[PDB]
């Protein structure tokens, strides 16, 4: 879904985060957002 | 309508070619009314009822989020409430979910929240594209109903679906005069001399069409060999 | 190449019961062709 | 018919080119690659009547057709590499690319 | 070595497409003759044509009669050829008529036939399948092993 | 005779039937075997070797078939008719010549009879070529005979051109209640017979394949290849502004459900589920295994070092699946004529005899050595004496294969029978009928009378009329009277032609621009992505026309992807067409007038630019005309003469054209029983059953088709003075009344001979 | 009418050309930078190029989830393969001058995980110490059996060669008038 | 037969403008192919009506049809006036390849002539492009049987 990460473009991922939040963030690179 | 017409009717086979149902309505004109009808047995896909699907994120919800067409319920002339919608989500078996967590949010809007490793993306976008392929109202063993002309003023129904007994069931329609194809779905529904008046109206019919001309007497030894 | 046992020969097109049973080959029987004759009679 | 969709466009190529190679007059470390055809059977980038670009590299063996085409969204830079030691400058980035091809 | 003649059952052709057993042989005095004397060497009846849908024999009969009457052989090629209306001149000439339907006598009773024959040559090459290799005879005679059957 | 330009275009077919006849496809094949395709074989199969006593070493340095070196005449030779009554085969000896190690000193030695090959007639290595009716008279053979069949003890059989579906060439496929497939079919020539398939299961993209023991989905086997970045995925398959992006859309989360991420970790998923072929070493590394499992897969393209080519040839394989699923209009037929690859006969005998020959010199090996394990026999041996046990499996492997035609290959392990049949002596077509037919392959979709029917893009290739009924009705067909079968050339020279043209290269271009453009297609392989094609294209022609390159290519370029293409691969039809260059065309009718001088022949046409080859690929793009009073300023390629898409069998109908179409088909399979005439020398041949008319006559009706293959001058049958009417009721179902006056006259007095033969046999006793 | 005249001075200096795959060349029309290399690495006889770059800090790092599972921090490697081809000479442009020098490969940078690669070696080193369990003389090369060549035993040589750490900089003046000099 | 082209050859020329008369039976995109069946299904029998009556007595395929021996008034009138329009199994003739049938016609052209109806009598004769869509009729009737 345009789910682009820079700098590798390979995918986003929406990971279960602190406190429970909807965090997306990838695999395979150090990359976050919210 | 050939020898490939004559080979299943003898075989009796269970998955038969195109079964069309046939139909008498209750009244002669359509005063809306006519198509009103092939509205509640088509298999009307919510697809053609939705304009707009797409997920939400404030901070912490993982829900997506499905909008109606209301207009459209005045368009094609069927007829529904808005939470028969949010029962026949929780009606779908394949998209295994919990039974009730659904909940409207206004008129023409209404949303279906997730919750559980990795569950949290993979689940929220497998359901994405697995909505909007759901019944929500209509028969669900018919394929597309389709509404005729006769020779006279009169229009009857013509429905391409194996189910019969669902078909007699609903409103609009009368269950005295309804024919059909597939012979042994008749010996289910109708008994047992049904099927074998059947099996005569169908071979003799296939050969009216080509010319040639047997009797009626050599299909009607034909039919009690069977049954 | 594959041998032929019991089974095989008693099922199949013609093996049996189609060829040697039911249909056979009989004796005094004669095959030439066919040509018009309008001056003889039917039978 | 649509070859004369074409001409047009290739005419539309020379305007567009000759832009990219005056304003890079500046020498301002701009580098260009463009392919030459090998194998031969130098010369001068011209002008002809109302907008045509030829080059004639042989003594004789002219190359009439040039266009600059190619979609690249990629950033490209040329280093020069020497006997595999302290050896490694970036010259510049590249702006265009064009090509040649000999008439027949 | 064995040479043969044509009896009936000897399965004759037209290079069109229409397979024929010869029927009958008759004699030369009951076949008809036209005003010079010339017996048709084959009879075939009309009752091909409508349904076969043959429109080339109905013109290789005409553009073979009018080369054997102007002594050159004629060309019938594909999507071309001889022509017709060329070839009507060159039979109306000799002083037959124009589509190569000529009138003639009959053999049985003398006198001419209410209709008109259409008449000229035709190539009709002969095929395989001759009935003198094809009649069989059983009785009473071998039997197979396994089975005792003929 | 004022000649003109109108109705005289036909005057160069004798022209092109004089230099380049009707038995073209059988004779210039078995002739580039004899050569120089003998010259590749042993070239690949040279230096046959010991283990004990390494230093032995035999070596076969070239390869001939005929005469020798010490007395280098003709030859002398049984005679193919002397052949032929004596139940021997009509053949002539290989020779080889070798160096080997004797002893003290090697020796080379030449001139060792290893077989006897058998040629077939009128080729170049027989005696009868190029004889002029007084050295063919003393040899009692007929001068009108077609040639081209062998002569093995007794029987005179011919093998027939069979075809396929093209070979290292992608096919896509639908099917509903099964998804659908994608069949891409390669046959390197070094043991390789390998088939990939691109499945679909439930909406999901799949790579299987008949040496992995599961399936693979293809996200996998692209980051094996290097293009592992996961955008640049759909940035190759789908494009942009689409709903291709929609329907791969899943194939890209099974890289995170596997968890591989990176070009590294994508190769060992692939061969941890490889059947593994017992090496009996298995120095397998986890790491060489997969790198060569992106190596023995789709044999089209081999790499290096980068992986890169193969990996965007795989890209562009699942692209034309997932536009099949978008709508299943785009798909292919496997029954469309350019993709059916014709194949002769000596480019299929030399699939036979390197198999024969590589069974040669390995029974011949395990003899040396056998008598090399012994410490006395290791001085004064020699290896020449014990040749001739093993040269007997040459002979008798090749009459065996010739007589029984069913061929027992191992390379292939492959059983074609039926491959040759008895060619029918029943009248003069029925035996030159058969030299050009075509014999199919029958894959088994008996239900479907769609390759049952016949195809619109047939128009000139193979004739249209002739076909059999029956039990074979549409798979056995006849090639036309104007048609020539293509030789595959080289593609290297022409890869490096086309960069010259202006294109770019693979390794350069941005995948996001890719589809924006075209692409050239090489056998099936994107290299370049062209720019502009049409001026690309028709400065290639001009290279053709004016001849840089060779004639037998194919610039089929279509539209409904964005793709132009080139084809040399060889063994696939075409007819030549003369090129029309604007609304006049390029006849010259003073090019004309000196070819009817003799100087100027049908060659010498093509050399110039006024004619050209064209398949029926390169009949996508081009706008044939048929009359020179139908030329339109928009026109390419007048139609050189319109009767030839019918052959040489069914030509001799009078007026085809009034005609009905069944009643064309009627006749094909009835004139190869007419009995007539044979051949001259027909009093002198004993055959097993040959049909004789006693006074045949040449037909009234002629037509252009029977003078350009000589029927009239042996004819068959006769013209009668039909009156058609009925008459006495004896004439009702097409049956038909001659008199009894004609008959004794002798009207169809045929003559029917009969062989029969025995043999003095020799006992034990 | 007008023409402008080049000529080829370019030899003794085999320059080579990537192709960023990542980076794009304009971000809304307007043209964009190149990140600065740390360092580069070049393999010889196999080619490759190892350009290691710095991607920014704690804002769009997640350092945590860097830290924590492969303990390699802020350098990003992406890896070229050497591509070679005729034509396509590099051109500058003087005032009414075009000068030309040939261009010996072209690589094209796809990113390389490097320590994710390296995350399993140490968990394949520690499968065998958790279960330990428990001789080299020569053979004959048999005429009757094959060994490893062509593409695999290429990476069986390009696993294993010498390192060479680049002084990376940027100058190119020395490079420019050395060609002006030369007709 | 000019006349049915007539209003043949503007009705194909609606696709700019984009009419589509939508009858019952879903049609979607073959209006204007199935409307030519029966515009060329009226002129293959109405010329096979006007060489019936103006026909003289003594017409050898006349009296053999006014019976019921052999023949039709289907099957002399392709002898004399038209053979009508070619089917291929339900279907008019369909594209060969590239959206046309034959190298001899134009690029996407949906006119009669190109795709089935062949205008020309067996007495006339046949051109080398209609010949070959009467050797598909003519090969569909032997396949049939099998
Ligand atoms: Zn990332």
């Amino acid at each position: 879904m345009l789910s682009f990460c820079p700098s590798c473009n390979n995918m986003l991922l929406i990971t279960s985060g602190d406190s429970g939040v909807y965090t997306l963030a990838c695999r395979s690179c150090p990359y976050e957002f919210p | 309508l050939g020898v490939p017409r004559i080979k299943e009717i003898i075989n009796a086979s269970k998955v038969i070619s195109t079964p069309i149902i046939n139909a008498v309505l209750v009244n002669d004109n359509d005063e809306r009314a006519a198509r009103v009808v092939k509205g509640r047995v088509e298999k009307t896909l919510l697809s053609d009822v939705a304009f707009y699907v797409q997920d939400v994120y404030k901070d912490n919800l993982s829900f997506i989020q499905v909008r109606i067409d209301l207009g459209t319920i005045d368009k094609l002339q069927l007829e529904l409430t808005i939470e028969d919608i949010a029962v026949a989500i929780t009606r779908a078996s394949k998209l295994k979910i919990q039974a009730s967590d659904v909940n409207i949010i206004g008129k023409d809007r209404i949303a279906i929240n997730v919750f559980p490793e990795n569950d949290v993306f993979y689940r929220m976008q497998q359901l994405r594209r697995a909505l909007p392929d759901v019944v929500v109202k209509g028969l669900p063993d018919i394929s597309r109903a389709v509404i005729n002309i006769r020779d006279d003023g009169k229009r009857e129904l013509l429905v391409e679906g194996y189910g019969l007994r669902d078909v007699m069931c609903t409103d609009g329609v009368i269950g005295s005069r309804t024919t059909t194809n597939h012979v042994l779905e008749v010996f289910s529904v109708l008994g047992i001399e049904a099927a074998r008046y059947s099996i005569i109206r169908e071979i003799n019919y296939t050969m009216s069409n080509h010319g040639m001309s047997v009797d009626p007497r050599h299909i009607q030894l034909l039919g009690d060999v069977m049954t | 190449k594959p041998i032929r046992g019991f089974c095989q020969r008693l099922k199949g097109k013609q093996g049996r019961f189609r060829g040697n049973l039911s249909g056979k080959r009989v004796d005094f029987s004669g095959r030439t062709v066919i040509s018009p004759d309008p001056n003889l009679s039917i039978d | 018919k649509e070859a004369a969709a074409e001409l047009e466009l290739l005419n539309a190529d020379h305007q567009h080119i000759l832009r990219k190679l005056k304003k890079m007059n500046n020498k301002p470390e701009r580098f260009m690659v463009f392919q030459l055809p090998t194998r031969l059977p130098v010369g001068s980038i011209r002008v002809h009547k109302s907008g045509k670009l030829s080059v004639k590299i042989g003594n004789v063996v002219m190359d009439i057709g040039k266009g600059a085409e190619t979609t690249f969204l990629q950033d490209v830079i040329a280093l020069s590499i020497a006997d595999d030691a302290s050896s490694a400058e970036l010259l510049g980035r590249v702006d265009g690319k064009i090509v040649v091809t000999p008439q027949i | 070595r064995q040479n043969r003649r044509p009896e009936l059952g000897d399965k004759f052709s037209s290079r069109h497409g229409q397979k024929g057993v010869c029927g009958i042989i008759v004699k030369q005095e009951d076949m008809p003759f036209n005003d010079q004397g010339i017996v048709p060497d084959i009879i075939m009846n009309p009752h091909g044509f409508p349904s076969r849908m043959t429109v080339g024999k109905m013109i290789e009969l005409i553009s073979g009669k009018a080369g054997v009457l102007n002594g050159t052989l004629e060309y019938g090629t594909c999507f071309g050829g001889s022509k017709l209306e060329d070839m009507s001149k060159i039979l109306v000439d000799q002083g037959f008529n124009y589509s190569g339907k000529d009138m003639l006598y009959s053999g049985i009773t003398g006198e001419c036939l209410q209709a008109y024959i259409f008449f000229g040559p035709i190539y009709y090459q002969k095929l395989k399948h001759m009935v003198l290799d094809k009649m069989h005879a059983r009785a009473r005679g071998p039997r197979a092993v396994l089975t005792r059957q003929p | 005779d004022e000649i003109n330009t109108a109705q005289d275009k036909w005057h160069l077919l004798p022209a092109f039937l004089k230099v380049k006849g009707l038995v073209k496809q059988h004779l210039d094949s078995f002739n580039y075997f004899v050569d120089t395709d003998l010259k590749k074989i042993i070239k690949a199969n040279q230096l046959i070797l010991s283990d004990v006593d390494p230093e032995f070493y035999l070596k076969y340095v070239d390869i001939r078939v005929g005469k020798k070196s010490s007395s280098s005449t003709k030859d002398y030779l049984t005679p193919p008719h002397e052949c032929r009554l004596r139940d021997m085969t009509y053949s002539a000896p290989i020779y080889v010549d070798i160096e080997y190690t004797r002893g003290r000193n090697i020796i080379m030695h030449k001139d060792v009879e290893i077989g006897r090959m058998p040629i077939m007639l009128r080729s170049n290595k027989c005696i009868l070529y190029d004889a002029d009716e007084s050295k063919m008279a003393k040899l009692n053979e007929c001068p009108l005979d077609p040639g081209g069949y062998f002569i093995v003890n007794g029987t005179e059989k011919v093998i027939l051109v069979q075809e396929q579906l093209s070979k290292n060439r992608i096919i896509v496929e639908a099917d509903e209640k099964k998804g659908i497939v994608q069949a891409s079919v390669t046959s390197s020539t070094h043991e390789r017979k390998s088939k990939t398939y691109v499945i679909t299961k439930n909406g999901k993209i799949y790579l299987k394949h008949n040496s992995i023991a599961e399936e693979i989905p293809i996200a996998i086997v692209l980051k094996a290849c290097g293009i592992l970045s996961d955008l640049e995925i759909m940035q190759l398959v789908c494009g942009n502004d689409s709903s291709y992006q929609d329907i791969f859309a899943v194939n890209l989360e099974e890289s995170s459900k596997l968890d591989i991420y990176t070009q590294q970790q994508a190769l060992e998923y692939i061969g941890a589920k490889v059947k593994t072929m017992r090496r009996q070493k298995l120095t397998i590394l986890q790491e060489g295994i997969e790198a060569i499992a992106t190596t023995v897969i789709a044999h089209l393209t081999v790499e290096a070092l980068d992986f890169r080519e193969k990996a965007l040839y795989i890209a562009m394989m699942t692209r034309r699946v997932v536009m099949a699923m978008y709508n299943p209009k785009m798909i292919d037929d496997r029954d469309y004529v350019g993709n059916k690859r014709l194949e002769l006969a000596g480019q299929l005998i030399s699939l036979l005899f390197e198999d024969l020959f590589k069974k040669f010199n390995n029974d011949f090996k395990l003899s040396i050595d056998k008598v090399l394990k012994k410490p006395n026999r290791a001085m004064e041996y020699d290896a020449l004496l014990s040749i001739n046990v093993h040269s007997n499996n040459i002979t008798s492997g090749l009459n065996r294969a010739i007589s029984t035609g069913n061929w027992s290959l191992k390379r292939f392990k492959m059983e074609r029978a039926g491959v040759t049949h008895v060619l029918s002596r029943l009248s003069y077509i029925s035996a030159l009928g058969m030299m050009t037919r075509i014999s199919s392959q029958f894959e088994k979709s008996r239900k479907v009378s769609g390759p049952r029917a016949l195809q619109p893009s047939q128009f000139g290739m193979l004739c249209t009329a002739d076909t059999p009924e029956g039990e074979a009705c549409g798979l056995v067909k006849n090639l036309a009277l104007m048609t020539h079968i293509t030789t595959d050339d080289e593609e290297e020279p022409i890869k490096k032609l086309c960069y010259v043209l202006g294109v770019e290269d693979i390794t350069l271009i941005d995948s996001a621009s890719l589809h924006l453009n075209y692409g050239v297609y090489l056998n099936g392989t994107l290299i370049g992505s062209i720019r502009f094609p049409t001026k690309f294209v028709t400065q290639f022609r001009h290279l053709r026309r004016t001849g840089k390159v060779s004639e037998f290519i194919s610039i089929y370029s279509n539209s409904h992807q964005m793709a132009v293409h080139i084809a040399t691969d060889g063994g696939r039809i075409c007819r030549p067409l003369i090129i029309v260059s604007d609304g006049q065309s390029r006849v010259k009718d003073i090019h004309l007038r000196k070819l009817l001088d003799g100087e100027l022949d049908f060659d010498d046409f093509l050399k110039l630019g006024l004619v050209e080859y064209l398949d029926v690929n390169e009949e996508n793009d081009s706008y044939i005309a048929l009359y020179e009073k139908d030329i339109v300023p928009s026109m390419t390629h007048l139609e050189i003469e319109p009767f030839t898409i019918l052959g040489a069998v069914a030509g001799l109908i009078p007026y085809p054209h009034h005609n009905q179409s069944p009643r064309n088909t009627y006749q094909c399979a009835m004139g190869k029983q007419a009995i007539g005439a044979i051949a001259y020398n027909q009093f002198k041949r004993i055959d097993t059953l040959l049909y004789l008319m006693t006074y045949p006559q040449q037909p009234m009706v002629k037509t252009k088709t029977i003078e350009l293959i000589d029927y009239d001058k042996l004819p068959a049958g006769q013209n009668a003075t039909v009156a058609v009417m009925s008459y006495s009721g004896y004439d009702i179902e097409d049956a038909l009344v001659l008199n009894k006056s004609s008959i004794d006259r002798g009207f169809g007095r045929c003559e029917t001979r009969r062989k029969t033969t025995t043999v003095l046999k020799r006992y034990a006793n | 009418i007008e023409e402008f005249p080049l000529k080829i001075s370019g030899e003794e200096e085999s320059l080579h050309v990537f192709q960023y795959a990542n980076r794009p060349r304009l971000v809304g029309r307007k043209p964009a930078e190149h990140p600065f290399i740390s360092a580069a690495r070049y393999k010889p006889k196999s080619h490759l190029w190892e350009i290691d770059i710095p991607l920014d800090e704690q804002a769009f790092y997640n350092k945590d989830k860097a830290e924590s599972e492969w303990n390699g921090v802020n350098v990003q490697t992406l890896k070229g393969v050497g591509v070679e081809n005729n034509g396509q000479y590099a051109a500058f442009v003087k005032d009414m001058q075009v000068y030309l020098v040939p261009i010996e490969r072209v690589a094209q940078l796809k990113p390389f995980f490097k320590y994710i690669d390296d995350a399993n070696v140490t968990r394949k080193q520690e499968d065998a110490r958790r279960n330990p369990n428990p001789m080299s003389v020569k053979s004959v090369n048999d005429p009757s059996q094959n060994r490893l060549t062509g593409s695999l035993l290429a990476h069986k040589v390009a696993d294993e060669e010498a390192n060479i750490e680049l002084t990376w900089a940027e100058g190119t003046f020395e490079q420019f008038k050395d060609t002006i000099v030369k007709e | 037969v000019e006349i049915a082209y007539h209003k043949c050859d503007e009705l194909i020329t609606l696709f700019n403008k984009g009419e589509l008369e939508t009858q019952p039976g879903c049609n979607e995109e073959q209006t204007l192919e199935a409307k030519i069946g029966g515009l060329l299904s009226k002129v293959r029998e109405e010329v096979g009506d006007v060489c019936i009556n103006e026909l003289d007595n003594w017409n050898a395929p006349l009296i053999m049809a006014t019976c019921g021996s052999k023949g039709s008034t289907l099957n002399v009138s392709q002898m004399v006036a038209v053979v009508g329009q070619q089917i291929i199994s339900g279907n008019r003739v369909p594209d060969g390849f590239q959206d046309r049938s034959l190298p001899h016609f134009p690029k996407n052209s949906k006119t009669p002539q190109s795709k089935g109806f062949v205008r020309n009598s067996f007495f006339s004769g046949l051109s080398p492009p209609e010949f070959l869509f009467h050797a598909i009729s003519g090969r569909e009737g032997l396949v049939d049987t099998a």
